[PDB]
């Protein structure tokens, strides 16, 4: 297939953040 | 006006944001917070640093490990 | 504490002494002799902010309060708004 | 309102006092008398008069509405009112209850001032751990 | 008095809080469920946050030949 | 007829601010804001959704396909969709949890009309979790699609400049 090792950055700096900024607005409510 | 923040109570009603921040460092002064007792916290500051030596690991690891395929060696 | 912090003095006399702070202090409550004989630190307190105007004047000889409170409403900081 | 219009205190526009949190939560309210037509200081910045009706002005938080005092009396008058309107009703009677002002004797009512031991030596620290059963809870 | 005019129509007046415009274009119920998922709403969001967070980033970062950083 | 309406500030009572000038409330601008979620609820907040998610939506485009970020592009996916098919999806669920600091949870239908509403109290909420969905259902097909007939549309363009 040829140089493709490109998800955890995303899945991590980008994605892992959008589950807890949101999920963890569970500090507001749940 | 709901209820809320899992151990201080003073701190858990609080209608502002204080609500917040100040949610986010009076969790580690087990000694005198709501849920505790001589008992609790000492065993509440254990299971806490076997969280610790735990995290040590976890850097050590990956301090290894972005080494061993690039990296030279 | 909720409101908790110590004015008291000794005299407890209100006259050219203090009377200063927002609703807080409905006081003069005679205690079986104390000189100008009225006396304690607070009445009902469930009401009002954080001042220090407390002492500012009027012995507390001792401390004289200032926040200690934590918790802490907001009616009881001006801005629950 | 309007309709209904059954005003007091005269003033005009200000965007100054109550806002949003004045219904969803609690009220509050300072009522007055007066001799005759005066041009008056009050909270919020801006300034108006007075000549009655009940004199009748309804203040966001009381902090706010007791300062007709802290000025409003250094210009005449016993006689100054304040209660605590909700969106529905009472208990919390403001300047209600009983005499008023703060520096007489009928009854003590709250108060107290001690603690447990007096202002003495507390170079005695914290005490017990917190601890479900050592009158520590006032 | 000429210069009273009985106000050349009254108006009625205040309009209203009343009535200054019909309501809203008939478009609608063209699209009734259409484009649901969101109108079958009824437990989700968790699914189009795996979903569609994960094909805004999933090929979204990859690529097959580069044209690099 | 007067000084400016019956003069005053607010609706009534000046104890509250507002301080209505205009910029606030003439008729010249208030109408210019009321068949959607100014002063009244319409239809629910159902269809409100998309011509909301839609307006918004062409937007976003010659910001994200002007300004890009290696910008003017001479790439068949951009002069539109590209990402920015992201903004609209970053920001349909920015929405949906904040419809649960709306929770309140019914089913009455009244889009349909009856007796010269009010809605009354209709200030505060008043509108449950069922409806914020169906506005931020209606803005994801708003969003994403508002964000095609502006790529879908060629581009003929002027300026300038
Ligand atoms: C010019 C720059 C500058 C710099 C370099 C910093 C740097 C810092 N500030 Mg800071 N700060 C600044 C200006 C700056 N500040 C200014 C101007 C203000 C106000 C005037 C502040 C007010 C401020 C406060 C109050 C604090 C800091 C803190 C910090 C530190 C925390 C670092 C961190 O990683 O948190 C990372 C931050 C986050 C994770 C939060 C961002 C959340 C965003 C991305 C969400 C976006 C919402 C999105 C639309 C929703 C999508 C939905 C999805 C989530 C599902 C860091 C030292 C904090 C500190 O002391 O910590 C030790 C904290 O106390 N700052
Ligand atoms: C982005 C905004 C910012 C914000 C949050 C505010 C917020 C506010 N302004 Mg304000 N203002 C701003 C920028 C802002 N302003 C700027 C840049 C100016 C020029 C100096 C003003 C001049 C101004 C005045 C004179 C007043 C306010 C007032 C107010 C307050 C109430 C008025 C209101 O909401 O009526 C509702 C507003 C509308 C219905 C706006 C409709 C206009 C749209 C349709 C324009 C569409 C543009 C069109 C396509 C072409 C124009 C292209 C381009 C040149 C813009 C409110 C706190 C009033 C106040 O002090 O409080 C009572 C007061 O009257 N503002
Ligand atoms: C705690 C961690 C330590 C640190 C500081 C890092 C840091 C990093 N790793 Mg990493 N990694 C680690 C341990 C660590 N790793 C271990 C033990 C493994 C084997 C499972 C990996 C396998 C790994 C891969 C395949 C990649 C990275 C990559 C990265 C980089 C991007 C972040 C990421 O997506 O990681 C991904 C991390 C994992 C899949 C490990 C999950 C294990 C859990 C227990 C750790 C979570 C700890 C958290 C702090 C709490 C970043 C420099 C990425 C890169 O190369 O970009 C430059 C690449 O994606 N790591
Ligand atoms: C930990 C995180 C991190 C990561 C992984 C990224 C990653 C990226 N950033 Mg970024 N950024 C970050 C933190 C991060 N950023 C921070 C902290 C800031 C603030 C300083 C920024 C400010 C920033 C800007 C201003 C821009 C980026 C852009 C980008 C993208 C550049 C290449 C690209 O087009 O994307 C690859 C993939 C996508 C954009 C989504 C793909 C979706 C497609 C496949 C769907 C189309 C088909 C169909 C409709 C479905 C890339 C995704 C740029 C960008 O994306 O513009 C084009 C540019 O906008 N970032
Ligand atoms: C963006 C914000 C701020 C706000 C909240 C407002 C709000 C308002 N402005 Mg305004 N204004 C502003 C900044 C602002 N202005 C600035 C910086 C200027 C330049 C000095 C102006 C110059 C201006 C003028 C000349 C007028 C207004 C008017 C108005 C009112 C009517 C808007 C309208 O007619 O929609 C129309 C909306 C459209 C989308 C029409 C389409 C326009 C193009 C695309 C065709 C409204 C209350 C009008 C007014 O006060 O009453 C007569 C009008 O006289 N404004
Ligand atoms: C990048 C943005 C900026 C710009 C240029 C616009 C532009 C527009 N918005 Mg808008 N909007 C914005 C930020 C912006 N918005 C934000 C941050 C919010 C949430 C705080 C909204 C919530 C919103 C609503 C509910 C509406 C608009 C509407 C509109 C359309 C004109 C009416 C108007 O705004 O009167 C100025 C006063 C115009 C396309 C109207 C529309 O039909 O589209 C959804 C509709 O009323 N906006
Ligand atoms: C050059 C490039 C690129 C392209 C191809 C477009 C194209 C378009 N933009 Mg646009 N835009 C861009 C960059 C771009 N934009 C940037 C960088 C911004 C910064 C905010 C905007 C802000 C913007 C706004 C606020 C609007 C548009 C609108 C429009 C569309 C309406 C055309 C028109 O004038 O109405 C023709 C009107 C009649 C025939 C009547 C159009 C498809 C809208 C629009 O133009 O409506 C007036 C809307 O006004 N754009
Ligand atoms: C405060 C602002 C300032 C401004 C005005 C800009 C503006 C810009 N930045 Mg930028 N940037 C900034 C601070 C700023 N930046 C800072 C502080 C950092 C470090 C924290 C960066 C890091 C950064 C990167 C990596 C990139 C940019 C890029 C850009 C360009 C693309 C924006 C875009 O398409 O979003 C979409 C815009 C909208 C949807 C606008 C809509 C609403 C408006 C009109 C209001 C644009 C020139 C990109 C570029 O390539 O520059 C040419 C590039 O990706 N920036
Ligand atoms: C209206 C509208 C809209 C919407 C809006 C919204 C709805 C928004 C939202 C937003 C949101 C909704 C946001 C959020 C954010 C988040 C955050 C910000 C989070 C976080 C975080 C963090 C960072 C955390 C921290 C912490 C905690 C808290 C816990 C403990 C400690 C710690 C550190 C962990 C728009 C504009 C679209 C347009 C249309 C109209
Ligand atoms: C994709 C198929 C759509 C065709 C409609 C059939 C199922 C609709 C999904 C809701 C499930 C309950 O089935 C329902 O469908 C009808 C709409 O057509 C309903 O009719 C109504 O139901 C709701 C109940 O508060 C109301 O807000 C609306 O007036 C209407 O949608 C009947 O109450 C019932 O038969
Ligand atoms: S010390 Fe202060 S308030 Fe205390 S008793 Fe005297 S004046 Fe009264
Ligand atoms: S010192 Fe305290 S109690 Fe006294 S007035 Fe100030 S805030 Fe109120």
């Amino acid at each position: 297939m040829i140089n493709l090792p490109s998800l955890f950055v995303p899945l991590v700096g980008l994605l892992f953040p959008a589950v807890a900024m949101a999920s963890l607005f569970l500090h507001v409510e749940k | 006006a709901l209820r809320i923040p899992r151990f201080s109570q003073g701190i858990a009603q609080d209608p502002t944001t204080r609500r917040i921040w100040f949610g986010i460092a009076t969790a580690h002064d087990f000694e005198s917070h709501d849920d505790i007792t001589e008992g609790r916290l000492y065993q509440n500051i254990f299971a806490s640093h076997f969280g610790q030596l735990a995290i040590i690991f976890l850097w050590t690891s990956g301090n290894l490990f972005h080494v061993a395929w690039q990296g030279n060696f | 504490m909720s409101h908790s912090v110590k004015i008291y003095d000794t005299c407890i006399g209100c006259t050219q002494c203090v009377r200063a702070c927002p609703t807080d202090v409905l006081e003069m409550i005679p205690w079986g002799g104390c000189k100008a004989k009225q006396i304690a630190s607070a009445p009902r307190t469930e009401d009002c902010v954080g001042c220090k105007r407390c002492e500012s004047a009027c012995p507390t000889d001792f401390l004289s309060v200032r926040v200690y409170l934590w918790h802490e409403t907001t009616r009881s900081m001006g801005l629950a708004y | 309102e309007l309709d209904p219009n059954t005003p007091s205190p005269i003033f005009a526009g200000s965007t100054g006092g109550l806002l949003r949190k004045a219904q969803v939560e609690e009220f509050y309210v300072i009522t007055w008398e007066s001799p005759k037509e005066q041009i008056f200081e009050m909270p919020t910045g801006g300034a108006a008069i007075m000549r009655e009706g009940p004199n009748l002005l309804k203040l966001a938080r009381k902090e706010q509405c007791l300062a007709l005092g802290t000025r409003l009396r250094s210009k005449y008058k016993i006689k100054y009112q304040f209660y605590r309107v909700f969106p529905s009703g009472e208990v919390q009677y403001l300047h209600p209850k009983d005499g008023v002002y703060p520096e007489k004797v009928n009854p003590g009512r709250q108060g107290v001032g001690l603690n447990m031991r007096s202002i003495g030596k507390n170079v005695s620290p914290i005490e017990v751990k917190f601890t479900g059963k050592q009158p520590y809870d006032l | 008095d000429l210069e009273d005019i009985a106000n050349t129509t009254g108006q009625w007046d205040v309009y209203g809080s009343d009535a200054p415009s019909p309501y809203n274009s008939l478009q609608s119920k063209f699209f009734e469920t259409f484009a649901a998922p969101f109108t079958k709403r009824g437990l989700l969001l968790k699914f189009l946050i795996l979903g569609g967070g994960s094909l805004l980033t999933y090929v979204s970062a990859n690529a097959p030949q580069d044209v690099l950083p | 007829k007067p000084t400016y309406q019956v003069i005053q500030p607010l609706n009534g009572d000046p104890f509250i601010g507002g301080l209505e000038t205009p910029v606030t409330s003439s008729p010249l601008i208030a109408w210019y804001l009321s068949n959607l979620p100014a002063y009244r609820t319409a239809v629910n907040p159902l269809l409100r959704g998309v011509e909301v998610g839609l307006a918004h939506g062409f937007l976003l485009v010659g910001p994200f396909v002007k300004a890009g970020p290696l910008r003017n592009t001479e790439y068949a996916g951009a002069a539109g969709s590209l990402a920015a098919a992201g903004l609209v999806v970053i920001l349909s669920m920015c929405l949906t949890m904040y419809g649960i600091a709306s929770f309140k949870e019914g089913e009455p239908s009244i889009a349909p009309a009856l007796t010269l509403t009010g809605r009354k109290k209709q200030p505060d909420q008043l509108q449950s979790a069922d409806g914020w969905a169906k506005f931020t259902g209606g803005f994801f097909f708003g969003g994403v699609s508002g964000v095609t007939w502006a790529c879908f549309l060629m581009y003929v363009l002027d300026l300038p400049y």
